[PDB]
């Protein structure tokens, strides 16, 4: 922020230390807010995990966490999520022109 | 789904590490096949 000076604290319970594993070898952090993105968050981590948000599937507690909601819905502050790679959804997404 | 209308029954998980369907060990959400928690409930 730099020179905000309007209640230096605000997050407190917010601001997650998003831990996220990829398969086994890795485990990387994606520190964000509690309720900040998840959507745009996934878009951001896409390259770091080599998994684009469109295929990318965040699983924690067997729950399918995605860009559809917020991070605090999954409450992943300080827990490693599990990333996975699925089979191509070409039958699910017809017409592979737009972002295909 | 067809079985259990709008009721998520945990007999259907999928661990992508095994690339085979599992019935996890919930307390941890581990896979029974490899005990890696890369399981999503289907
Ligand atoms: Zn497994």
């Amino acid at each position: 922020m730099a020179h905000h000076h309007h209640h230096h604290v605000d997050d407190d319970d917010k601001m997650l230390e998003v831990l996220v594993k990829t398969l086994d070898s890795q485990t990387r952090t994606f520190i964000v807010g509690a309720q900040m993105n998840v959507k745009e968050f996934k878009e951001h981590i896409a390259a770091s995990v080599s998994i684009p948000s469109e295929k990318q599937r965040l699983i924690y507690q067997g729950r399918v966490l995605q860009d559809d909601k917020k991070l605090q819905e999954y409450n992943v502050g300080g827990k490693v999520i599990h990333l996975v790679e699925r089979a191509p959804p070409q039958t699910h997404l017809p017409s592979g022109a737009s972002s295909g | 789904g067809s079985m259990a209308e709008a009721s998520p029954h945990p007999g259907r998980y999928f661990c992508h590490c095994c690339s085979v369907e599992i019935v996890p060990r919930l307390p941890d959400y581990i896979c029974p096949r490899c005990e890696s928690g890369f399981i999503e409930e289907l």
